[PDB]
């Protein structure tokens, strides 16, 4: 009654090491309003310059 | 309605939430007989230890805020929501305060407590310089909390708090309580038992006061008789201090008095100062904020003013902030912050606790 | 520990102070427990831990000499935490093992098997298990202030009494020797309580004695030789013991003895290591924070000989059945031994 | 405080043996490896024990551990001030500190004892520089090796006099 | 000639510097009708008068008082004139600045000594030992100290003070000889249980274990003769009186024992001359000088103390007036006399002129 | 028979030339009453006096207690007369013209030495490991410096200086030590705490992993003894305490980490050298000492530098002292007579001498 019943309240980000990204890529500069990203559980998509 | 608990070394003050004063204050002891009953309760906590500490033993179960004993901890607890609130901890949350840089360890036996044993529905823990700060109203300023174990340093600059730049001192009211036996010693008046050291106790609450320049007061009280005092003991004898009446909170400036090697607090607080960043001490000084039952005496914030400025560049205007309620700040600015809408999404439920463990509270916490 | 859980193991020669770097038993991943030493083998002992397992150790004969980290037995069962374990006090290699997803396994040490589950007969937390006399029945305290007494191999709820202490505060059920459960619990102004039940009529207790109105779970610890109960509270500096007869009130209050430091732990050593010739009944190794102060517990006798009234046959080291044969329903009372060759 | 002096012998003595000036090892071999402090017998000035020192040319030719030599010229029931030179090497580095030594036994007189103790704090503020200090109040105190080593350095000290511990 | 004049709590020790022992040792008390007597001659006259204790607990309380008694030092125990000799004083630990000056006010003013000299009991005893670091447990009459010193100069803040030594344990003994059938009340009678605490009191190793053995045989029975003839015997008594030191608890007291606050102190002191301190535990005054004290404070030290740490416990055979000997000893150095505060420098800088020259 | 002397920012290490290790290494600091106690000895009275560096961060600050520092070390220390010795010193990175003149007229005007030289404490790392072209992380007391140095020349505009160093990760130290129970205020208790992390700490290859381990036994605990007796136990702040090099957020400071200041030196110089510096990373100084220490600065840096790049981090196991040890060996060379900067040489171009003979 106190608390609002819920199981993500205290959900917490974390980023992975520095190993396991992916560095070098020139990401578009275009100025449209998208995700610039796509990902399914295969491949990794990003739109480049 | 959500209670505000703040444990301190030597007092614990409870309450509710939305109040402007704590409902109990109680001394944070536990007394056990030391003699033999003759005549056809193993255990004393809080005022009922004191009225009774003639043949009891009073000990205090946090000592320069450590809890040296968790199962006279837990009678603390106990006492404060069934004797002293007469309230089902089951029934309220529980606002907690805790000590700055406060261990993980220590801070993990707390929430396990109020919510294993007391089985509170929701629990929050605070830093108590963070609660001092809300009670007078500023987000920027350095808190100097002196209680019964420790003194603390804590600088905030626009809500954001410096943990490097935080300082502890160990020497509190504890501390200077022991000094004034000790020096009452001088004066033909022997207090031993910790019975006794209660009466000293009072005797500091009511008769000591800072003095703005220590050897000119000295001088005064080596060549006249206006600033003795009198006080009457519980059993009827009248005891009269002079010097002590000042010599005792002086070590708070001095701890060179109690062998100690540290600075006084008036180096302390410039010290914590001085390990920020340059472009806040500016706020930091004009905002030092005192809290406390150690901060109570008179003429301290005369003494802290004077004693900073010598410090600080002469450009610089120092500011020292003394409300006249600072004994409580703690608990005031406890009892704000948890009747916050904006607080609600701050607790820590108990069923939330039990799947995920201490890791939620360490966590939403500082 | 700083990580994971561990038990300190030392010989009972081995008194003052130990060193901060003595090796420990650290196998466990979370804090440990509950610990419980095998009845019939004086060097294997049992410990369940936050970790969700039970694991079995063997200590050697002089003790430890580098960390134990590898035990002889690991059970895996229970989905939370086990706080609550339980030797058979007949049966060889049959372990009892409860916990907070209320849950009862009963284990076969020696084959790592799971012997029985029991699984829906605690619907809230259980604080305790205790075996009965021949290890066919035990009895347990459950949250909802209920007692109940179960046959795990049948899987049946024997006896069950609800609201036996209307207090919410923890309490405790153990089995006597002669069939009654003894019960130690809050009332509803929060008064520590004793009771005596008998399963067969279970309508209301035997006897209902009140203590204090201090705060913390009573611990009992019985003694059937003796017929008596020792009252060891979490916190409390003292520590009181009845008898328990056949005349009423059923529980005679019989002395309490006082100290100046609260308790935080108690064990008891069984029948085998005491001191006879000193009319020893009982020796209490009290926990303070950082101490064990073992505590006596003598007869006053002018006389210097062996008392037999003081120490009749007394349950030996020797195991009674095996754990195949107790699965089939066999049921015997524990190997009697002496006591009168430990004279000196 | 009980007001003895130090002779000028004794500061002179001391200020050679702190110092080492470059010289040929003709008198490289007559540096003072210990030597002891007395009272005079008007017990006004703190004097040189005439006879009781070593020499570092002695050391090796006719003194095997300087050490147990010098731990036995301490008389057994009288106070003396000792400056033994000590050269040991820890784990990292080859160092030599000079020791000043207090030896007062249990079985010297009590008149002995109160003057030296009295006076210790006196003679030790003129002799700058010394950063050991050995305290012995009985000859179990002094003859071990161990006992200077642990003083030295503690457990950092694995030789002493080039011999391990 | 210089006059070394040791004020205890309980007794006073007077005597000529380069002496060996204290010339006059006598009960430093005032008595007044329930018109002043001073001195032994104040227990003469026994129960007609009231008795105040000036230095009770090593601080002067009654500087009235305590002149009386240091008038009945020079006139009638010395027997000297003190305006002809240079008088060393010795203080309590923890003695107020107050006092100094007041004690150097009154030596140079009421008395007229040409030199006067103040100096610490507990140091004194430390260098008597031949030592300069150390803790000195200084237990005499009415008051017990644990004084941990470090190159000559004691630690303040880690002097810690028991208000328990043998004037308690001889008012103790006489509650335990009452239920042997005894009968000692009277100011007369107290001497005589101060006599038998003496020379019949002896500190027990293993208390349980000594409680046993007087409980099974008669072999720890003493006997004792009264001054009128009747001849009393003590058993248990022996061990029983003494070991209230050890045990506070046995007249009521809630403080530790005499072990505790040494450990205790020590433990006050930094963390780098522990182990100094526990090596180098020095032993004075009367009431320590109990047979087997030194092995009892041994083991129970033992105890508390570190199992790695080395103690030793220093009982001289001549502690009971060590802090007189060492003064007695110092004060006879020609050396010693440049350290003199003369009267023409008091007459300069006044009476605080004592905490330059003796700290 | 030449001196070596290391102006270390915490740590004086001096010696003699020939030896394998300095003869005297103490803090360089001075203390005065809160009259002047140097090294050791203002270490020894503890907080009576406060402490002061004149050499906080590498460059000396104030001269005056420079001097002191070089009186102690030459006569209490060394033991020797500096007037019959050459004497070699060593210099920070980026130390201004104006400090090289000042240490050669002290030298000449105060200590009258026959002779001296100066020398980069970066170069004499690299040389001591058998190389020209390279990039020495010197972390010591004080400060931490990135030196790249190519032929035998540091290149000034890509020194990298890092205000973190032991002395900031021993403070580290004390504040996470008091989350166990513990409490290291006093600076008695620093050098307990410097002795701890210098003994037991060690740097993890990967924190967070290493913190999951510490949380799930106790393998990784172990126990230290203070000089009392008492034994402390620490865990996870073996590998707490040297992270902070390379998270000094850990600290609340806003720079980068070792790594990252090592890589980003790197990149300030010139694009045909930065291969060279890759393969040549030498590690210098106390700081440096932790076991694990190499394996995570060349995981680290790796993951900062081209995947084309072959990255070596050179770190032998003498390099506590191979600023000196590079000295001394230099210092010792018969050929090596020929670069002293002679008395006579001074009084004819006066301090001004040392920028063409030492470069
Ligand atoms: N008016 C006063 N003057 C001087 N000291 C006071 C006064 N009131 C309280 N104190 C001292 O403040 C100390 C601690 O008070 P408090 O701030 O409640 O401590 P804590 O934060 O530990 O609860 C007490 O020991 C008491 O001696
Ligand atoms: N041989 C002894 N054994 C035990 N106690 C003694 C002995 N001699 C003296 N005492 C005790 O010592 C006490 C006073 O000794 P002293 O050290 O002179 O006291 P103070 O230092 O206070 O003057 C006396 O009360 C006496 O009971
Ligand atoms: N074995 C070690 N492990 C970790 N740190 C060490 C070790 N030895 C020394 N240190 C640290 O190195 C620091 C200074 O060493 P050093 O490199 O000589 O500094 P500097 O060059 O400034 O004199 C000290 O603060 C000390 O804490
Ligand atoms: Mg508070
Ligand atoms: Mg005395
Ligand atoms: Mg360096």
């Amino acid at each position: 009654k106190v608390v609002r019943q819920s199981k993500f309240r205290h959900v917490f980000g974390q980023p992975v090491k520095n190993d396991q990204c992916y560095e070098d890529i020139r990401v578009s500069r275009v100025t449209w309003d998208s995700t610039f990203c796509a990902v399914n559980p295969k491949f990794l998509a990003v739109i480049v310059e | 309605a959500a209670l505000v608990v703040d444990n301190g070394s030597g007092m614990c003050k409870a309450g509710f939430a939305g109040d402007d004063a704590p409902r109990a204050v109680f001394p944070s002891i536990v007394g056990r007989p030391r003699h033999q009953g003759v005549m056809v309760k193993d255990s004393y906590v809080g005022d009922e230890a004191q009225s009774k500490r003639g043949i009891l033993t009073l000990k205090y179960p946090i000592e320069h805020g450590i809890v040296t004993n968790w199962d006279d901890m837990e009678k603390i607890w106990h006492h404060t929501f069934y004797n002293e609130l007469r309230v089902a901890p089951e029934e309220h949350p529980v606002l907690l305060t805790e000590a700055p840089l406060n261990p993980k360890a220590n801070r993990e036996k707390m929430t396990q407590i109020m919510f294993e044993t007391f089985n509170t529905p929701a629990m929050y823990v605070a830093i108590q310089a963070v609660l001092s700060l809300y009670a007078s109203g500023r987000t920027t300023g350095i808190v100097m909390d002196s209680g019964d174990g420790v003194t603390h340093t804590v600088p905030i600059y626009e809500g954001y708090a410096l943990p490097h730049a935080i300082l502890r001192l160990d020497l509190a009211g504890r501390d200077l309580t022991d000094y004034l036996m000790k020096i009452l010693t001088e004066r033909g008046y022997s207090f031993t038992t910790t019975a006794e050291r209660e009466i000293v106790r009072d005797i500091k609450e009511k008769l000591c006061y800072v003095a703005l320049d220590f050897e000119q007061e000295m001088a005064t009280a080596a060549s006249s008789s206006s600033l003795e005092k009198s006080y009457e003991l519980p059993d009827g004898q009248v005891i009269t201090i002079g010097n002590e009446r000042f010599r005792c909170p002086e070590a708070l400036f001095q701890p060179s008095f109690l062998g100690m090697e540290s600075a006084g607090i008036h180096e302390t607080t410039f010290n914590s100062i001085m390990k920020c960043d340059v472009d806040i001490r500016k706020d930091l000084y004009a905002n030092t904020v005192l809290s406390g039952g150690t901060t109570m005496y008179p003429g301290i914030a005369d003494r802290m003013q004077k004693e900073i400025t010598a410090l600080a560049p002469s450009t610089m205007k120092i500011k020292i902030i003394a409300p006249p309620e600072r004994k409580y700040s703690v608990w005031i600015g406890g009892s704000i912050l948890a009747s916050l809408s904006t607080f609600q999404q701050m607790w820590i439920s108990k069923q939330e606790y039990d799947e995920s463990g201490p890791s939620i509270v360490h966590r939403k916490c500082f | 520990a700083s990580g994971g859980g561990a038990f300190l193991v030392l010989p009972l020669s081995k008194t003052g102070r130990i060193d901060k770097a003595y090796p420990t038993v650290c196998g466990h991943t979370g804090p440990v427990l509950d610990i419980d030493w095998c009845p019939h083998n004086d060097e294997v002992i049992a410990s369940g831990s936050e970790d969700c397992t039970v694991m079995v150790w063997q200590i050697p004969e002089n003790g430890l000499t580098s960390p134990l980290t590898e035990p002889v037995v690991v059970l895996e069962g229970h989905t939370k935490r086990v706080g609550i374990i339980a030797w058979h006090p007949t049966a060889r290699n049959v372990l009892l093992s409860a916990g907070c997803d209320n849950v009862v396994l009963i284990w076969n040490v020696g084959t790592a098997e799971e012997l029985y589950r029991l699984d829906s007969l605690h619907p809230d937390l259980i604080y305790n298990v205790s075996w009965n006399h021949n290890g066919s029945l035990f009895c347990s305290a459950c949250k909802d202030k209920s007692v109940r007494i179960i046959d795990p191999r049948r899987g049946t709820l024997v006896a069950e009494r609800e609201k036996a202490h209307e207090g919410a505060r923890p309490m405790r059920a153990i089995f006597l020797a002669d069939g009654k459960v003894f019960t130690t619990g809050f009332s509803r102004m929060s008064e520590r309580q004793l009771a005596l039940w008998d399963p067969e009529n279970l309508e209301e207790p035997m006897a209902l004695q009140e203590l204090d109105s201090s705060n913390g779970a009573l611990l009992p610890f019985y003694d059937p030789d003796t017929s008596v109960v020792y009252v060891c509270g979490k916190g409390d500096s003292s520590i009181r013991y009845f008898e328990i007869t056949e005349e009423p009130p059923y529980i005679h209050f019989l002395n309490t003895f006082t100290s100046k430091e609260p308790q935080r732990g108690m064990g008891s050593m069984p029948k085998r290591g005491l001191e006879v010739s000193k009319c020893e009944i009982a020796r209490f190794y009290k926990l303070h924070e950082r101490k064990c102060e073992p505590i006596v517990m003598t007869v006053p006798r002018k006389s210097d000989l062996f008392q037999d009234d003081l120490y009749p046959d007394t349950a030996g080291p020797e195991a009674a059945l095996e754990a195949e044969e107790w699965v089939s329903g066999r049921d015997a009372d524990p190997i009697l031994i002496s006591l009168r060759e430990a004279y000196v | 405080a009980s007001g003895v002096a130090v002779s000028d012998g004794v500061i002179k003595v001391f200020n050679d043996m702190k110092v080492r000036k470059s010289s040929t090892p003709e008198e490289v071999k007559k540096r003072k490896k210990a030597v002891l402090f007395c009272l005079s017998e008007d017990k006004k000035n703190i004097i040189l024990e005439e006879g009781k020192e070593i020499l570092v040319g002695d050391v090796g030719q006719t003194v095997d551990d300087p050490y147990a030599t010098f731990v036995k010229m301490l008389p057994d029931k009288d106070c003396r001030y000792a400056l033994y030179d000590a050269t040991y090497e820890t784990k990292e580095s080859k160092k030599e500190d000079l020791v000043f030594i207090f030896w007062a036994p249990e079985s010297a007189p009590l008149k002995s004892k109160m003057i030296y103790a009295s006076s210790k704090d006196a003679i030790k503020k003129k002799l700058t520089g010394i950063k050991h200090e050995l305290q012995a109040n009985c000859y179990e105190e002094v003859k071990d090796r161990c006992t200077l080593a642990e003083k030295l350095g503690g457990s950092a000290v694995i030789s002493l006099e080039g011999k391990p511990l």
